[PDB]
């Protein structure tokens, strides 16, 4: 008569129950929400609570309550088990809710080893002092849950032993600015971090993980994605192969050329022993892929990329199919098979399609990068002369057999090669493009290396970000925000160490940058369009304009303050080529949206002062990012509108933006009738974007007759995306609910 | 995962415009 | 500015 209930306290042990100052913090929690049941929340909470239960628990349970009614009928949810998390989470690090002082915690954490001992030496208390009345707290109180569960699982800093929290999102951000711009002149210097601060608080520019996980702690290393282009050598196959071991050991994704190594059957080049072909060695890609993950399987991801002509072509295709040959299958690494104009012409007038080993046809893998004509005339002398070895295959079935691949596993992309040069940033004749990375945005020059330290190879490397349309009132804050996140990335670059030489070189080189949006399918849907009739080809092709000519603009800026990147003259902007002059023509047919920016004037102060950095955009896919700012990922369309995620703290549910006024708006991803919408829309964001875009190519079996997909189609849509000059094309779905 | 008819049609391509 |  006296039944209480005995909290237990982190060792402090024994106490009553509060259950009045639960029901505040609730009540605190859901102030501004609408439809979420406080009582519904208590009611499932408290009939799990125990008698010695510690406090933390209590908290835990209040959450997942809270998170366990998240729906698309009462989204606010995700708000209230946000902030809910949030509050204990701000106890777990700081022992009540409100925040240390910037200075204090900072020196804190410099003598803990948590965070870098030169942000007490680059900044003064003052300075500190400073920042953090720039510093809103209270913007914690705006993540999602799922946002909160990402912070919480992988941006904070933590003791990953122990499990401890040692800061809030706010401190991660201000320090990420303050990092960054920490070698700017004190006259400019609090201006700049304010201003990115507010940007990546307010959820404006995305960063990627290791960036917005390490920056402000010890550690130097923030690579997402490293391409390596392998000579056909043991030597370049030895360092190939050290370069990718140092760089998955860092957690970085892997894009291999491997496509000059010459075919199974071609003479031993005096000791390097080639006989057997490139399988062997892509087994060895794969096993240094791997060399530090989880069983020797789980981790560590890499594509591959080789001409459709090479001689082995056939047997490459297949590397990923199950059902073969142990010895003949290399099944954990995606695939880029490379195709230009050529190659589809012989498709279209079921001409037949010549194989050849590299080694054996001089000029013609250099050609088929860099100069179609040239690639026509040695393509056609070397077909006719029978001094050569080759193989011909039927283009149907070469082209077939490739799309069936593709279908079956999802991960045999295409690459475009002629697209890449024509209408690319590089000179082909000094710095081509012949490859991509993992998830096929990327596209730079790279050199092969002769040995691991080799000083003339050439790595090139992911840097990058995003703009969230979403987050964005006018087009015309692009200015400001292409600032700050090309002024950011610079930075990084010469932040941030480089563990070959040769990945050095290409940064240092030509200060390469791949910025792309997030958010692309709520933005289309806050506008009335859709994907898949056309509906947003002049805006996509408005907002794109604006994402580039911004992204220059401020590159141009800062070059004229701090110079243009060493290697500027390798780019066609040197020669005052612009993105507007070398786009693929056909484009003109499905968008009549008219330039609205002054790409003359720029032409001219490109150069004239150059540019900073050799590339500034490329669309990437971002499932993390995109999840802490609640928005949809990337340019690609939402499967549905609950997605939901697994976890040990139970299930995360993250409804799509603004789902109570847009729910009709929205066009899921099932729900296109086919991809020419989407195609369409890629091709018009290829119009501005300097690399490349991660398109994926989408069918539901349902749609067909018998369920099952027409190769037709296939080609068809192949064809379309090429029509328009997408780039590269990445993964395949197939299904039509997830 | 993705089950698809074989079935190509070339004359259909043909006229296609790269 | 322009390298040089």
């Amino acid at each position: 008569m006296n039944q209480n209930l005995l909290v237990t306290k982190r060792d402090g042990s024994t106490e009553r129950i509060n259950l009045d100052k639960i029901h505040r913090v609730l009540d605190w929690a859901a102030e501004g929400l609408h439809n979420v049941s406080i009582s519904q929340v208590e009611l499932r909470s408290h009939i799990q609570f125990y008698d010695g239960i510690k406090t933390s628990d209590i908290h835990e349970t209040i959450i997942k309550a809270a998170a366990d009614l998240i729906s698309r009928d009462a989204p606010d949810y995700q708000y209230l088990a946000a902030r809910l998390a949030i509050f204990h989470l701000r106890k777990k690090a700081y022992g009540q809710f409100e925040p240390p002082a910037l200075y204090d915690h900072v020196v804190k954490m410099v003598e803990m080893g948590k965070y870098d001992n030169h942000l007490l030496e680059d900044y003064t208390e003052e300075e500190f002092k400073q920042m953090d009345t720039f510093i809103d707290h209270d913007r914690d109180m705006t993540f999602s849950y799922a946002a909160v569960k990402q912070l919480e699982g992988k941006y904070l800093v933590q003791n990953r032993v122990t499990g401890e929290i040692y800061e809030s999102a706010q401190f991660l951000y201000i320090l990420v600015a303050a990092c960054l711009f920490s070698n700017y002149p004190r006259e400019t210097r609090l201006q700049y971090v304010k201003r990115f601060y507010d940007a990546v608080s307010t959820f404006k520019i995305s960063l990627p993980t290791p960036i917005m996980s390490g920056v402000r702690t010890p550690t130097r290393q923030f690579s997402s994605c490293v391409l390596i282009e392998c000579g056909d050598s043991l030597d370049s196959i030895n360092a190939t192969s050290s370069a990718i071991v140092k760089y998955v050991s860092q957690r970085a994704g892997i894009g291999i050329n491997a496509g000059r190594i010459r075919a199974l059957g071609s003479p031993i080049r005096g000791g390097e022993a080639f006989h057997t072909g490139c399988i062997p060695f892509y087994k060895h890609f794969q096993t240094a892929v791997k060399s530090c993950s989880q069983g020797g399987v789980r981790g560590g991801a890499a594509t591959l990329f080789y001409p459709m002509w090479h001689l082995e072509v056939e047997s490459l295709l297949v590397l990923k199919n199950n059902r073969g040959v142990e010895g003949n299958r290399v099944r954990h690494m995606d695939y880029g098979v490379q195709i230009n104009k050529l190659m589809y012409t012989r498709l279209l007038k079921g001409e037949d399609i010549t194989l050849f080993s590299p080694s054996d046809v001089p000029g013609l893998y250099d050609a088929f990068f860099a100069d179609q004509e040239e690639f026509e005339r040695l393509y056609t002398k070397y077909e006719k002369d029978d001094s050569i070895r080759k193989q011909r295959v039927k283009a149907v079935e070469l082209f077939s057999l490739m799309m069936q691949e593709r279908a079956s596993t999802g991960r045999i992309y295409i690459q475009n090669v002629d697209h890449c040069n024509t209408h690319s940033p590089f000179d082909p004749a000094i710095a081509p493009v012949r490859q991509s990375n993992l998830c096929l945005q990327i596209a730079l020059p790279t050199k092969p290396l002769n040995d691991v330290n080799d000083e003339n190879g050439e790595i090139a490397l992911c840097t990058l970000s995003a703009f969230n349309l979403g987050a964005i009132n006018n087009l015309d804050e692009l200015e400001e925000l292409a600032i700050l996140a090309v002024r950011a990335l610079d930075a990084l670059l010469d932040y941030q160490d480089y563990p070959i030489p040769a990945a050095k070189r290409g940064a240092m080189g030509r200060r390469t940058l791949g910025i792309g949006v997030i958010n692309f399918a709520y933005y289309l849907a806050k506008h009335g369009k859709r994907y898949s009739d056309g509906s947003a080809n002049n805006l996509t092709h408005k907002t794109f304009e604006a994402i580039q000519y911004y992204l220059l603009k401020a590159s141009n800026e800062l070059a004229k303050e701090q110079g243009a990147c060493p290697w500027f003259n390798e780019t066609t902007y040197a020669k005052g080529i612009l993105p507007i002059d070398t786009y693929k023509k056909d484009l003109d047919t499905i968008a009549n949206e008219p330039l609205h920016y002054d790409w003359e004037a720029l032409r001219e102060s490109i150069k004239t002062h150059g540019l900073r950095n050799s590339t500034l955009s490329a669309l990437m896919p971002s499932e993390t990012s995109s999840q802490i700012s609640n928005a949809t990922n990337g340019i690609e369309p939402p499967r549905g509108y609950v997605s939901i995620k697994a976890s040990k703290d139970g299930i995360l549910r993250q409804v799509v933006p603004d789902y109570e006024h847009l729910h009709d708006a929205y066009e899921l991803l099932w729900e296109m009738p086919g991809n020419d919408g989407y195609l369409q829309l890629v091709g018009i964001m290829q119009k501005f974007i300097d690399q490349s875009i991660s398109a994926n190519t989408n069918y539901d079996p349902s749609r067909f007759p018998s369920g099952k997909v027409p190769m037709q189609q296939l080609l068809k849509d192949l064809l379309t995306a090429y029509k328009f000059g997408v780039k590269t094309l990445y993964y395949q779905n197939t299904r039509d609910g997830a | 995962v993705g089950q698809i008819d074989s079935e190509v049609d070339t004359d259909d391509l043909s006229n296609f415009q790269l």
